């Protein structure tokens, strides 16, 4: 009796999870030429990423930036909660009806 | 206006020229040929309903003779034998390769250069209808539509050509005149079309 | 719905999609009512009394 | 007696569900020419798209 | 006795519902020429809608956008609540009067 | 004794109701020329309203927009509440004055 | 838009006049005068009591 509904729940969880997998990792977009590279690749606590000689006078802010990502499938949670309440109504195990 | 009045006016407004009469006709035909090649298509180049019959197993339907474009508020319609029909839907070719071998009445199409393709390949003779824009020389009408409706555009254009060969600087002036005439012609097309039409969202 | 056959196909392949349904509410209310009646009349100890 | 209302409920739910299905997936719009592509397609944690 | 009022309630519900039906669906307005189309029509989780060759250098933000819609008939709810209170007053089944 | 006040109440309600009727419906103002029309008139969930060539560079907002409407007669509710209190005072059925 | 105005911007043409009631705060003033009235008569009076 409830299988039609359960399946809707599985679809929601799976969609959210796949869309997260694709875009979550933190990645940066940048111009390779303007910076000395070995510097970018260091995890030391304080490090100055030096501009290369050919770019000595450039403004630092412009060269590297992090791509912005958002999950639009993150609100599926409100929808999950509704379908679950509707499932309690068909089966009647812990049901909203009969009671205020 | 007609051809004689057009030639007379072109000769008069070019400087009361009298010697040349054949070059005027030549560059009057070439003017229409040039105008038909541009992006803007007036309303009077729309054809009538045309039907095509085709053999089974050929998905390719050749393009109609003077095709310039497909009428936007128009469609390709399959007419079944009983008189009923369905409107076929246009998609790109990549998008229509799933269908190879699925079987039935035609339902979709693609235009690739010179050929309309019906991808749900019919297994029996069919018949389709279409409304489209055409070059005038191929219209089935009594007089060139252009002469009646866009006469001034035509005159200016012809004058430019003739003058440009004689190297007068008056030309640019007549090209600007022709551009203004075409600009005004575009607005009418919309007005004619959008008249007495009410639009509701949804 | 027409869109449904496609969805069923996806499910068979391993993927997931939305297939349509009719909301429960009304059923729940009938069932809640039937219960009231069974309790009031049938679940009693004597049932028919004089 | 409740049938007419129940339907209004099914219509509401289904419409909502069909509109979510069509648009709620993360997607991006971009100029293909300006970037080196293989870089775009990597899921490694820190990556510079050159 | 209450029919004149009930009818007002029916009008309100119906108006709201019809105005919702007309404009709710999510639709986008755009320039067909600038984009490669098959890309627009894909539901895969991560997808890059590529600009067409003739538009290789254009700015992405300008080409496509979603039309904004609002329901102005969505406040009819406060009005429903008033009419219902007024209905309890005529009939007297659960009435505000007699009591503070 | 209460007739003079009751009327003030009917006037308030009716005015509000008549002003809502006239303006509260979703409606849009736009340039017919710039868009392909059959597209505007579709309720399908995802739809691209394709612009005709001329407006390819125009601000989309300019082409179609929804007229803004507000009801200024929607605050008559505070006024209703006062007149009702004043009515309880004349009749004395459930009155503020006796003990505030 | 009419034919003669085919290219105009939609926002400019029509607008709703803004109106406000500045006499809508008379309510605070009513409340004071009423309290003052309870004081003269003494039917339900603020005085005598904190």
């Amino acid at each position: 009796i409830s299988a039609p509904m359960n399946d809707i729940l599985t679809w929601l969880f799976d969609s959210h999870m796949y869309n997260k997998r694709q875009i979550m990792n933190n990645q940066f977009i940048g111009d390779p030429s303007a910076l000395v590279v070995k510097d970018v690749e260091s995890k030391e606590p304080g490090k100055f990423i030096r501009l290369r000689p050919t770019a000595y006078g450039r403004d630092v802010r412009s060269i590297i930036s992090q791509l912005p990502v958002t999950d639009v499938t993150a609100q599926n949670i409100q929808d999950v909660q509704v379908v679950e309440r509707n499932m309690q109504r068909i089966v009647g195990v812990n049901d909203d009806v009969a009671g205020q | 206006m007609d051809k004689a009045t057009l030639v007379k006016t072109i000769a008069y407004r070019m400087g009361n020229v009298k010697g040349q009469d054949t070059a005027i006709d030549f560059e009057l035909a070439l003017s229409i040929e040039r105008l038909e090649g541009q992006e803007f298509v007036p309303w009077f180049l729309l054809s009538e309903n045309n039907f095509f019959e085709g053999t089974a197993q050929e998905n390719r339907i050749p393009v109609p003779r003077g095709f310039i474009r497909e009428y936007e508020e128009g469609s390709l319609y399959l007419r079944r034998v009983a008189g009923t029909g369905k409107c076929l839907i246009k998609k790109s070719q990549d998008q229509l390769l799933k269908y190879e071998g699925m079987t039935g009445e035609p339902s979709h199409y693609s235009l690739t250069n010179q050929y309309f393709r019906i991808y749900p390949v019919p297994q029996e003779d069919f018949k389709v209808e279409l409304l489209f824009y055409r070059k005038s020389s191929t219209l089935n009408v009594e007089d060139n539509p252009w002469y009646e409706y866009a006469a001034e555009l035509l005159v200016a254009e012809t004058i430019w050509a003739m003058l440009s060969a004689r190297r007068d600087k008056m030309a640019d002036y007549w090209k600007s005149v022709a551009a203004d005439q075409m600009r005004r012609l575009t607005i009418l097309d919309a007005e004619r079309r959008l008249a007495n039409q009410e639009i509701f969202m949804g | 719905n027409k869109k449904d056959k496609a969805a069923i196909e996806k499910w068979n392949k391993g993927d997931t999609d939305f297939k349509s349904l009719v909301m429960p509410y009304s059923y729940a209310q009938l069932m809640t009512a039937h219960a009231y009646m069974v309790n009031v009349f049938l679940n009693r100890d004597p049932i028919f009394q004089t």
